[PDB]
Formats: structure tokens, sequence, C-alpha cells
């Protein structure tokens, strides 16, 4: 992200959230959340769509 | 911790 | 012949047939067909 | 030789089938001792669902245009040799004279009514014997001022005139035997909103128009010289009435009227004014 | 400006509530600066109307982008 | 339906209201949930089949 | 320099007319001639 | 009804109006009575006549109701006011032009 | 509900798949179909020996399908034919053809 | 060190859906996808002149209700102005079994009192038109006598020019607008139309399942001068069990079964729950934030100050527990709940407190059909498909 | 819209609350929670309908008939 | 010559009509134009 | 098989019309008819049938012949099988394309 140096290695900013949903996250982590969430529900979709073709 | 929706008396009040 | 009312001015025009669709004083010609004068009976429930 | 089916009740034979169709179970009963009539009714509106006989007739007829994966070698020859069976049908002239027409109709601005009118008259016209040519210019106009006439829309002579070069004579011989042959296959009130659209003027003066003209057509008195004067002379009165100057060489230079025959209008109309007052 | 031109010849102002009640399109005429030459060969010896446009709601060519409140409550549009 | 347990005959019980009500131990083979799902619902027309419905 | 940053175009003029003038102009309008071009 | 309000809206509206229901003891109900529909012997009639005077809106309070049936000595129909200063529900607003008149049956 | 036939009711077992002669389909149809047109020059009933005739089948009840009589909800249809002057290919075989053009010779046909 | 720009606000990174959740960073993201995707079909007030306007399949709820836990962004959004959804009293709790699945007990008494219940407009649209000028359909009330191919439906609510007067109550199998075309005799001549002799039936009924009140009728010629006629007819829909509702969490679900005030379970106080929800929702679904909106909502409608429920604030649980600690009530939004059958003490305090709902547009009176022996298309002779042509 | 009527829970009368209700607001300028307060209300099933109203006939009657 | 048969308009109003009409933008390009959601505010 | 196929018989010389049955046509407020597109295809072969049949009878161009021959190959192909590669698409006056037998049998949802 454009808010991070640059070569970080950190694990904070690879995608670590050491925050819980308990006390909320940060923008940085919620962001990485989604892209977990929408990759969640883009395989979940081709694997119903393979599965329907496997099951004809 | 709730939204604050008296800010015309306290701009009417302060300025 | 029915009673219409004007779109605008809401004048009282009762136009019959072979009118055309227009209103007399102005030049709008959506008419509306009011209200039935008759009761309607409706339930609280 | 017959082939037409009707339903009786063998039970009931009492008076021709007084029946009703009860279309949600798809059968049709007789509606005295309740016998049903038919059952697995079909549907009308369920076939119309995927998709002109009044003009096309029973024709039938399908285009050939080029494919998704196709040649263009493939679609010339296929176009050349429906241009060689062309000649087996006289159907040219009226996809031709519907295009043109259509072209004329699209210029004036004139509503699809008109359009259909047009062109139903000109298929009742056709190619006649009483025809017997106008080089398809005078047919065409002479059918656009009929589907005119038919419509209840009003346009002046000196309009179509001004979209087509008919020479007027040859053009009111066309549209006399035209309106024969009309005929033989059995209101200027209309012009004052379209001229006071022309000088933009408001309703109270285009009705005010409306008024002195059926009231100038019941007074008599030269009765007419042609309702085209009588329009412009009423509009000029109805204007001179009010504020909203034009002045005489303005309104003649637009609505292309004399002002000698509308000053000569205005004399004896001046001479009417007294029964011509609305309020 | 938004124009609509009737069946029988009358055009006037549209505005968006009664183009939705009739049915029509929330268009403007478009006209353009014809201009013809002949020439005879460098020799040298109109305002047409082009066609209509739709108009998009709250633009500069609409009525409703200078309205303000209680005129938009005259023409029956919600603020 | 994927299951050749997804299609089972059923007891008709007449009650009011317009959703179908079943028990829940039932709602595991249909892979169903209680918000929005739609079922179908067959009738047969004969007594043979009905007892082979029925016995099967 | 800075002011010759500041060019622009002009806009597109709307007219204001009772639009019936104009639309009388569009179509037919018994008003043919008036111009040679095309004649022959 | 010339209001804004949908027309069962403002029935419900009406409805949700509480009334006095002291002597309801001996009013029958409308099964129990043999008349046809209703009679002074179960149910209570009221009326309400609105319409808009100044340019100020004109509001409709429970109180405008007035009782047109005879009670036969009862004392319900009363509409309850609990307000106070003196006003009713406050049922719906009207402005200039619109009239608003029902008859309800209690 | 249809109309009962004295004819043997049996099932239907073996299928055969095969091609359409042309003498049989002579033999099938009833029709030549030789007018394009759909309906009649009155803009009625049917064109009478065209796309489509009583001597084919019928729909919207009433018409009674001259060839079967009965009704629309009997009717299984009637064939019609076109008698070509230059014998066309089928797109389905096109290739087949062309594979037996591969495998006799074009001339004394072995 | 080297920043040389700096965010506005992290909260502006949501979309317009997104930004109706309250505490979207304490929810899990595809509950923030689903409750953005139900965000654009729940019941509310678009505009204000839909009383002048005839659009197609409306909507418009009753009594609109601010939320609670509101997000400042809303303040832009235009969303307390007009608000798509109902404040109700919810419980979290496995009463009667009723609830389970998504499954939801909903107070009688409150929707006898007009909780959740919305206005749907349904506009009828038709036109008569000429074909080649010498047929001409006409608006008028068709004759049983003289005309043929006559519905079956009643024809005594029309008037004289083909239509229904506005406020004429109207049920399904109604004729709203009457429309005749003529025939010509040596066309069809099938059936009896040698003897009707005059025009055909081609009316446009109501639909066969909808009832109601007309709300508008209103004539006008469209851009070709043809006479055409627009209908609006209202009907309200009180909640069904088959109606669905949803949150402002991802959550949904259809109401279980209707309950009284004395069935209903009811606490020290006297404040009966509007709506009562399955425990077994919150685990799976891990949506934290459907507890914290409820308890900065208990704290809102007892402090009287709607709370911010921005995404990326400093606003704690810990906070929020003091606060609503400081009113009397317990810290962790639990109450005791008395039963509604026996009145005894519940065993286990139920977590008890306002949420904001919203009724979606997924109703079961525009889903269940039953089909026996209906009309079957021309091609396949098969049932057709679809509700409104009665399919299979 | 254009206060609800009774309550959507206990059922206690509301309706002429708002207007004394806008009154204590606009003449003494107190608070929600003390207006609140001083029309009688005790529960919170009452207090959300009052404090979430949104009234919208006042924008609706701003039409012409 | 005539300028009302020169110069067309049907070309400019059928063109543009009929893109924003339908969903083609003339297939290229389908589904460009929708039927607004009139469902509530944030729809 | 002698009995069954025959090489012959696999080059189309007379064509089978199928009955409305097949093909129902509509008729719709009476002035609004509306025939299937094999009813247009049928059209289409009979009017190049009886083209090719006229241009063979009085004189042969020898090429009007091959655009002929070529046109009712066309159509009775079209007819057969519209959806076939390396040949131009035949679309209906309304602006769809021809509906084939083939794409009765080929297609999802469809006869099978
Ligand atoms: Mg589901
Ligand atoms: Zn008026
Ligand atoms: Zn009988
Ligand atoms: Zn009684
Ligand atoms: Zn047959
Ligand atoms: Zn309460």
């Amino acid at each position: 992200l454009p808010h991070f140096s640059k070569d970080d290695y950190s694990p904070e900013s690879k995608g670590f959230v050491e925050n819980s949903y308990l006390r909320g996250l940060t923008p940085q982590e919620f962001f990485f959340h989604a892209m977990g969430g929408r990759e969640g529900l883009i395989d979940t979709a081709v694997k119903t769509a393979e599965t329907g073709y496997i099951q004809r | 911790f709730i939204k604050r929706d008296r800010m015309r008396r306290n701009f009417l009040r302060m300025r | 012949t029915l009673k219409y009312i004007c779109a605008e001015c809401s004048s009282k025009l009762s136009l019959s047939r072979t009118d055309a669709v227009r209103c007399k004083d102005c030049g709008h010609r959506i008419l509306l067909k009011a209200r039935t004068k008759r009761l309607v009976q409706f339930e609280a429930r | 030789p017959n082939l037409n089916i009707v339903l009786t009740c063998p039970e009931c034979k009492v008076y021709p089938p007084k029946i009703v169709e009860r279309f949600s179970e798809g059968d049709v009963v007789c509606a005295l001792c309740g016998l049903v009539l038919s059952d697995k009714l079909v549907d009308t509106r369920s076939e119309w669902r995927t998709f002109n006989p009044l003009l096309d007739g029973n024709n039938l007829s399908t285009r050939i245009g080029k494919g998704e994966t196709t040649d263009m070698r493939f679609t010339k020859e296929l176009n050349k040799a429906q241009g060689k069976n062309v000649m087996d049908k006289k159907d040219n002239e009226v996809q031709a004279a519907f295009a043109k027409i259509t072209m004329l109709c699209d210029a004036a601005e004139l509503p699809k009514i008109v359009k259909d009118c047009a062109k139903e008259a000109y298929k009742l016209c056709h190619d006649e014997k009483t025809l017997k040519g106008k080089s398809m210019e005078s047919i065409m106009a002479a059918s656009i001022l009929i589907g005119c006439r038919r419509a209840e829309v009003a346009r002046t002579f000196k309009e179509i005139q001004s979209l087509i070069h008919v020479k007027t004579k040859e053009f009111g011989k066309t549209l006399n035997i035209m309106k024969n042959i009309l005929r033989g296959k059995s209101q200027n009130l209309t012009y004052i909103p379209r001229f006071c659209s022309h000088l933009g003027l408001p309703m109270q003066v285009t009705t005010s128009a409306e008024y002195t003209a059926k009231k100038c057509k019941e007074i008599k008195e030269i009765a007419g010289k042609s309702p085209i004067t009588i329009a412009v002379v009423s509009i000029y009165l109805n204007i001179l009435l009010f504020q909203i100057p034009i002045t005489a060489a303005k309104v003649g230079q637009t609505l292309q009227v004399t002002e000698g025959t509308i000053k000569s209008g205005y004399k004896i109309l001046y001479e009417h004014r007294d029964k011509l007052v609305d309020p | 400006k938004p124009m609509v031109n009737e069946s029988d010849g009358v055009t006037h102002a549209l505005y968006p509530q009664e183009a939705r009640l009739r049915n029509l399109t929330y268009s403007s005429g478009l006209f353009v600066d014809v201009k013809k030459r002949t020439y005879e060969l460098k020799y040298e010896l109109g305002k047409v109307f082009i066609g209509r446009l739709p108009i998009m709601l709250r633009s500069k060519n609409c009525y409703l982008s200078e309205a303000t409140e209680s005129d938009l409550y005259k023409l029956k549009e919600c603020p | 339906s994927l299951h050749k347990m997804s299609m089972m005959a059923h007891r008709v019980k007449v009650i009011p209201y317009s959703t179908f009500r079943l028990n829940l131990s039932v709602t595991s083979p249909y892979n169903a949930d209680f918000d929005g799902d739609e079922m179908n619902l067959h009738v047969p027309q004969s007594e043979e089949t009905r007892a082979e419905l029925s016995q099967l | 320099r800075n002011i010759v940053k500041l060019n622009n175009k002009e806009r597109i003029t709307t007219l204001d007319e009772t639009v019936g003038v104009t639309m009388s102009h569009t179509g037919m309008s018994m008003r043919s001639d008036n111009s040679n071009f095309l004649k022959v | 009804n010339t209001t804004v309000l949908a027309d069962e809206f403002i029935a419900h509206r009406l409805g949700l109006i509480p009334l006095q229901s002291m002597d309801i003891e001996q009013l029958e109900y409308s099964r129990d009575c043999f008349c046809e529909d209703h009679c002074d012997k179960c149910s209570v009639v009221l009326t309400l006549q609105a319409f808009g005077e100044s340019e100020s809106t004109t509001n409709v309070y429970s109180k405008d109701l007035v009782i047109v049936s005879n009670l036969m000595g009862r004392n319900i129909g009363h509409p309850i006011i609990q307000d106070k200063e003196g006003n009713g529900v406050l049922i719906c607003k009207l402005r200039k032009g619109q009239e608003l008149k029902l008859t309800c049956v209690a | 509900g249809q109309q009962y036939s004295s004819a043997p009711l049996r099932t239907v077992k073996e299928v055969q798949f095969g091609l359409f002669s042309p003498e049989e389909v002579r033999a099938i149809s009833v029709a030549k179909i030789r007018f394009p047109e759909t309906m009649d020059e009155t803009q009625t009933r049917a064109k009478i020996g065209g796309l489509n005739d009583p001597r084919l089948g019928s729909i919207d009840r009433n018409l009674k399908c001259q060839t079967c009589q009965e009704g629309m909800n009997e009717c299984p249809g009637h064939f019609g034919h076109i008698d070509l002057a230059k014998p066309v290919f089928h797109v389905g075989f096109i290739a087949k053809i062309k594979k037996v053009c591969e495998c006799v010779c074009m001339h004394c046909g072995k | 060190t080297t920043f040389t720009h700096c965010e506005i606000h992290p909260s502006m990174i949501l979309g317009v859906a997104a930004s109706i959740i309250p505490f979207p960073d304490h929810n899990q993201s595809p509950r923030n996808t689903y409750q953005s995707a139900m965000g654009k079909q729940a019941m509310g007030v678009f505009l204000t002149n839909y009383n002048v306007r005839m659009d197609t399949m409306a909507n418009i709820l009753y009594y609109p209700q601010k939320p609670l836990g509101t997000t400042r962004a809303m303040e832009y959004l235009k969303f307390r102005e007009l608000p798509a959804g109902q404040n109700a009293i919810v419980a979290i709790a496995c009463y009667s079994g009723y609830n389970q699945e998504d499954s939801m007990i909903m107070n009688q008494s409150s929707i006898d009192r007009g909780l959740f219940r919305s206005l749907f407009f349904r506009s009828y649209m038709d036109q008569e038109k000429k074909y080649g000028m010498s047929i001409t359909e006409t608006f008028e009330k068709p004759q049983r006598t003289n005309t043929l191919r006559m519905k079956h439906g009643t024809y005594d609510k029309l008037d004289d020019d083909g239509l229904i007067a506005p406020g004429v109550r109207v049920s399904g199998e109604d004729v709203i607008i009457g429309k005749t075309t003529p025939i010509s005799p040596d066309e069809e001549e099938l059936g009896q139309r040698t003897a009707y002799h005059s025009k055909r039936d081609a009316s446009t009924p109501l639909r066969s399942t909808e009832n109601g009140i007309v709300d508008q009728v209103l004539v006008t010629t469209n851009q070709d001068g043809l006479k055409f006629v627009k209908v609006r007819v209202r009907t309200t829909k009180i909640p069904q069990i088959g109606d669905k509702f949803a949150s402002r969490h991802g959550q949904k679900g259809t109401i279980g079964i209707t309950y009284r005030r004395e069935d209903m379970p009811f606490t020290a106080e006297g404040i009966v729950p509007d709506l009562i929800i399955n425990p077994h929702a919150i685990p799976s679904r891990m949506t934290v934030a459907h507890l914290i909106e409820c308890l900065l909502s208990k704290v809102a409608a007892l402090s009287g100050n709607e709370g911010d429920a921005s995404p990326f604030t400093d606003i704690t649980v810990e906070g929020i527990s003091k606060l609503l600690r400081e009113h009397g009530y317990q810290s962790r939004g639990f109450e005791v709940m008395y039963n509604g059958h026996t009145g005894k003490k519940l065993m286990a305090q139920i977590f008890f407190g306002p949420t904001y709902y919203q009724r979606l547009r997924h109703m079961v009176d525009d889903k269940i059909h039953a089909r026996a022996r209906g009309p079957m298309q021309v091609l396949t002779r098969q049932p057709v498909e679809g509700r409104s042509r009665d399919g299979g | 819209m254009i206060v609800p009527v009774r309550c959507f829970s206990c059922g206690k009368v509301v309706g002429d609350k708002w207007e004394s209700y806008l009154n204590l607001l606009q003449e003494d300028e107190l608070d929600e929670g003390t207006a609140l307060s001083r029309l009688g209300l005790k529960r919170y099933c009452c207090r959300r309908m009052i404090l979430t109203h949104v009234d919208l006939i006042e924008k609706f009657l701003r039409y012409n008939p | 010559f005539n300028m009302k048969l020169a110069i067309n308009a049907k070309t400019i109003t059928s063109g543009l009509k009929y893109a924003l009409a339908t969903g083609n933008w003339g297939s290229s390009r389908a589904g460009v134009s929708q039927v607004l959601n009139r469902y509530t505010y944030s729809s | 098989n002698e009995v069954f196929s025959r090489p012959e018989w696999m080059i189309l010389t007379c064509l089978p019309v199928p009955p409305p049955p097949v093909r129902p046509s509509i008729s719709f407020n009476e002035s609004q008819r509306g025939e299937d597109d094999l009813t247009f295809k049928l059209a289409d072969i009979l009017k190049a049938n009886i083209s090719l049949e006229t241009l063979e009878h009085n004189g042969a161009p020898h090429h009007a012949i091959e655009e002929a021959e070529s046109l009712l190959q066309f159509h009775v192909a079209t007819y057969m099988d519209n959806d076939i590669a390396g040949q131009p698409q035949a679309l209906q006056k309304s602006g769809r394309p021809v509906k084939s037998i083939r794409a009765r049998l080929k297609g999802k949802e469809g006869r099978i």
C-alpha cells in the first residue's frame, strides 16, 4: 500500500491482522480482509460452476 | 460516543 | 358527459366525447378523471 | 367444404352454443348443465410472444447478409442471384416508392399516422389505368396530401409545393382523379394553431382566431377567397386587438401572404368587427 | 432547450414530469449553420435542423439545473 | 437436487397461511435454510404410483 | 508566461426564441428558392 | 379525501385512536343483536369533517369528532383527552383547498 | 380425452434410423406446394396448394384439417413435398458424400 | 518521515451501499458484501413526488424511521431524511423452537399497530392504436350482447369511457380498462362471430392474484397523438409469516411464527420484543457488529442521542458498556426475561435491545402458486412458463 | 410518518406529545432526553418512536393538489 | 436543389434515440443502458 | 444397407414439407399475423426453385444458372442448418437469425 515504506518485509505490512473483531480493524487490514473475502466468494462460485458440470 | 448533531447552537454561540 | 379536471389549473371541464383531449383556457393535455362520488367502506384492521 | 367445427352440448341440445370459456383451467364448458365441451385449450397470446399483411400481403421473403464465419465472395454471389430474380415480381416499385415517400415524410416532420395513411393511399392507387403516368412525383405529393386530409391534418398546397415541384396544375388534376379513385374504392380551423405556431402567439390569440374564424365563416360576405387569406386576416385582426406588434410586412413575408390582401380583408373585417367580440 | 413537437404540429417546452407521464423522450433540438459555395476552378461566385439530442437531468441544458427548492416543488420534482 | 434424498415423499397436513411447514430434521438432506428458499411439491394422480411412491 | 495559460474557446449558443419560429423554419414554411445553388 | 396520505392509512390511524369505554357492559355485540348491520344497541356512530382555512396548515384532532348517535344514558364515544394543552390526538394535517369528511363506526 | 380408436394398442420397441428416399418422400407427401405465399389472396383461409394449405395440418381449433378431419388436438399432421429440378446436397452429409467420392471411381463407379 | 500526503478519512474508501453498515470494521467482509447487496432492494421512500408520478411496482413504507447507530456518511447520503427501514425491539433467544435456521418470531400486537406495513402501487398502462387507419381501437365499455371474445371478469366497475374511476375497490380477474377492436365478418367467422357482428374484446384486466383500491387514473395523448391511459392501484401489504426481513449486517430471514403480547416473553420493566432471532445465527456468520449495533442502539435509545457508527473511529465496546451501566441496565446487554406462557423467570438472561431492520422485496404473496390442469403452449403443447400465465 | 399513533410495543398514547415535544425543544432549548423525560416516557420502546421518527408529511404537503 | 431533402434529421434522431433507447451503442457493446432502479434511495 | 440407406439417397432431390403442427403460425389481432422461420425458408426454396426452372426453360446464360443453383443450394442448406461455417447467415426481416431445425435440436432447453 502507498502508506508504508518500500522493501518492507515486516509481517504487519505484509498482511498480518493483529487486531481482533472485538476492538475493530485498521484500514490496511480491512482492505486485505476484503481481498480475502472476495477471493473466497470467487473461489466458491468457480467450485460450484465446475461442480455442476462434473455432476452432469 | 454519539453523533454530535447540536453543532448549530455551538457555532452560533461561538461565532 | 363526464367531469374532468385540468392538470395545472385544476379547473372543472366536464367535456363530452368527440372533443379530443385538451384543456380549455390552457394547453395542458393532461386531464384528470376525478374520484367517484360514491362511498367506499374500509376496515381499520 | 364444411370444415367448420361447432361445439354443442349433446345433453342440453336446447339452444345454439351459449357456453363459457375457462382459460385458467384450459377448458370450454356449457353454462347450463355444467358439462365441459373441450379440454386442453390453446392460447393465442403465448404463440404471439416470439413475434405486415395490410401492405405486404401474403408475400414472404428473407434477407441474405454476411455471416459470423464466411467469405465476402459468397455474399456477393447470393446477392447477385437475387438481383437476377428481382424481375420475377414487380414489387420493387413499392419498396422504392415507400422509401422516397418515407424520406419526404421524415423531411416534413409529419407523424407516423399520416405516413401510414399516405402509404395506404399509394397502395390503393399503385399502378392503375386512370393514373397513366405523372412521373411518380405527383402521385407521391398527392398521396401525402390525401394522407394529410384523412388524418385530420392541415397542410397548404404551397407547403407540399414548396417540398415538391409538381407544377400545381398537373398536381390538381392528379389529385382530382386520385380522389375519384378513392371514391371508387368504397375545414380551415386546423390551420389557425399552425400559423399561430409560426408567429409564436399565446393561446388566447389562438382561440380568439378560432372564434373569429368560425364567426367569419358564419357571417358570409366574400365567403373565403381560399381559406388561407381568411386565416391570415383573422389572425391579423386578433393580433391588432391586443398589443403584441408584428405589423403587416413581417406577417406577410412569414406566412407568404400579400399585404394588399390582408388589408383588403382587414377592411371588411374591420367593418364586421361588431359581432366578433368573444367577451 | 428541451422541447416537444406534438402530433398536430405544436411545439412547446418540456418538463421531466410531463415527459414521464406522456412517455416522451427528454431531448432538445439541434441546429447547424450550413454554408454552401459554388466554384467555377477556384472562381467563387442557413440554420438547418439536424436532429434531437437526449438531455441528461440536472445538466446545464435541462430546465431543472437552475431551479430552486420551491420551483422544483412547483414543477412537481423532489429536491 | 443433487441427492436422491433431495426428493422425498411426505404426508400432507393441511395448515393455514401460505408457507410449507416441515420439521427441521429434514433440512439437512435438502441442504436448505429458512431464508427465502422455495421448494416444489408434486402430487401423484394414481393409486398405483401412490402406493409404489409410499413403499419406495 | 503565466498569462498564456488562459486560452479558452466559445461555448455553444442556445437560441432563446419562441421555438415555433425556428420549428417553422425547419420543415415546410412556404418559402422556396431564395438562393441559387445546384439549380442547373 | 384529498390528503397526501393513503385512505386505508388514515383508516389505520383512526383505528389506533382510543375512545372512552365505561358503560360498555350494556352495549351488546354486533353478532348478538338481531338487527341488520347496526343499531343503537351495538355501535356508536362518529364523523369527522376537516377543511383547510387560512394559509397556515390546519391540524385535525381527535376532539373534532362529534357524537351524532344517541347513547341512551351511556358515557362512551367521548374522545379521551390526556394532553396538557387541551388538544386531541393529531390525526393528520391539511392545507387550504383539501377536505376530509368520513363516518366511523365504533 | 382424445377419441377412441379400434386399432390394437402396443408399446414401441425397436427403432430404426435411416435416410429418406425421394420416392418414399413422394409416396408419403400429399401436396406439391408451388406458391410461396402463406394465406389466400383474399387474406383469409389458406392458399390451397401453398406453404400452409388445408392439405397439411391446422391449428386454431376451429379448422378441421381436411385430410385427417377430426381436430388439431388429434391431428398428427400431414406431409407435403417439393420436387426440385436440380439435385442439391444435404449439409450433414456433405463430408460423407465427399468421403464416398474418395472411395469410389469417378467414371466406372467401382 | 517523508509523508507527502494524508488521507482525508479512511471511512471514505467504502461505497454508497457499504456506508449504511454500522461498525463494518467489527464485521467480516462477506457480510458487508451481502448487506451491500440487500441494500439495493429494501423498501423505503425514494422521492416525495410519487403522488404525481405513474411508476410501475412501487413500495412506500408507512412509518420510515431513521436508525440509532448512524454513520456520518449517511448525512451525505440523505439517509436520515429518506430511511429504508424501521427500528424494532429485538431479542436473541431460543424461545419455542420457531426461531431455528434464521427464523424470526414477530409480535402480532406490534403488527396490528402498523409495524413494517408498506404500500404497493401497481401501474397498468394501456393504449389504443390504429394499424392502417381503417381499424381503430376504442376505449369503451363492452356490452355483453355484441362483443365477442369477452373475458369472464365483471364489467360493472367500468364507466361509459371504459375506465375505472379511482377509489373503486377492485380485485383479481377484474377489468380495469375496456378496449375493443373492430373485426371483419368475412375474416374469421369463428364460432359465433357471424352473430355478434360488431367488435372483439381486448381489455386489460388486473392480475389474477392481486387486489386493492385504485389510487389514480389519468388519460393523455402520447407522441403521435394516440389516446393512452395509465392506472395506478395501491394495496397495503401487512407483514405476513412468509415475508422476508433483513438487517444491516448480512442477516436475512423470513418470519417463523407470529405471537401476541401475552404469548411473548417480557422483561421486569415491561418492554415486549417486536422480533426475536436465533442465537445460532451469530457464531457461524461471525457478525459481531450486529451485537454492537444493538448495544449502542440501546444506549442511544436511553440517552436520547444517536450513536456514531462510523467504521474507523475510537469508540470501543467497553465505553458503550460503561455508558449503558450508567443508565441502570446490565452493561453487557443482557436482561432478565420472563416466560409468556407460565410467567416464570428464565434461567438464562436474554440479549434484548432495539435493532434497525429493513423489509425486502421478496414476499410470499408473489411466490406461492399451484397449477392443476391449465393452459398449454402452442409449440410443444406442454404447460406454459411463468406465474402470471398460470404455469406449472 | 405524521406522528405514529400509540406505540409499537407498550401501547401508550404518544401522538399528543409531539406538539409539546417540539414546543419544549424550540422554546426551552432542552435536549432530547430531557424533553422525553418531561413528556412522561420512562421506557425506551416509546423513546425510539419519537427519537427515530422521520416526519415526511411536511415534504409531502408542499405539492399542489 | 432543396434543403429539406438533402439534410435529414431522422439519422441523428434515430441514431441517438436508438442508441440511448436500446442497450447497444451502435454487437460490439451491450448492456450499457439500464433502467433506473427505484427500490430505494441508496439503490 | 440397401433397404435403409443409399448413396443416391444421400443427395437431396425431393424435399419433405412439414405441417403447421410443427411450425404453428399465429394470427394476432387479425392484422398482425406471424409466420415461422421455416415457413420463410420454404418460401425461399420455392422462389429459388421456380426461378431456376424459369432460367433453365428459356435460354441458358450459364452464369445465372449457376447463381440460381447456388441460391437454391443456399436456401436448402440454410433450411437444414442455418449455422453453417464458411457460409453466409440468413437473417429474418425483423433482425434475428433464421431459426432452423438443427437449432431446435442442438442447443440446450430445446427438444431433447
Ligand atoms: Mg437459501
Ligand atoms: Zn386548465
Ligand atoms: Zn350443456
Ligand atoms: Zn344491532
Ligand atoms: Zn391432419
Ligand atoms: Zn413504548
